[PDB]
């Protein structure tokens, strides 16, 4: 059984059993990776 | 009591590639904690019921 094939498929991977009984299971924790990086700065930009 | 569910990977490692691999090495420390918290959460409602 592929871990990431399906929402259903993912549940099995966490459970580690091929047949899954009725219920609610938590597979994985989801966050949203940042699209870009931003720098707010003081441009003086002086040489040393 | 308030069902507290806290993900241990996110708390331990905040969006870091370095942190995840090392955490994997300990072996379900994260995983064991969730069951205790999830068990507590169910009980709080189970208690209510």
């Amino acid at each position: 059984v592929d871990c990431a094939l399906d929402p259903l498929s993912e549940t099995k991977c966490t459970l580690k059993s091929f047949t899954v009984e009725k219920g609610i299971y938590q597979t994985s924790n989801f966050r949203v990776q940042p699209t870009e990086s931003i720098v707010r700065f003081p441009n003086i930009t002086n040489l040393c | 009591m308030t069902k507290t569910s806290v993900d241990c990977t996110m708390y331990i490692c905040g969006d870091s590639t370095e942190c995840s691999n090392l955490l994997l090495q300990y072996g379900s420390f994260c995983t064991q904690l969730n069951r205790a918290l999830t068990g507590i959460a169910v009980e709080q409602d189970k208690n209510t019921q």
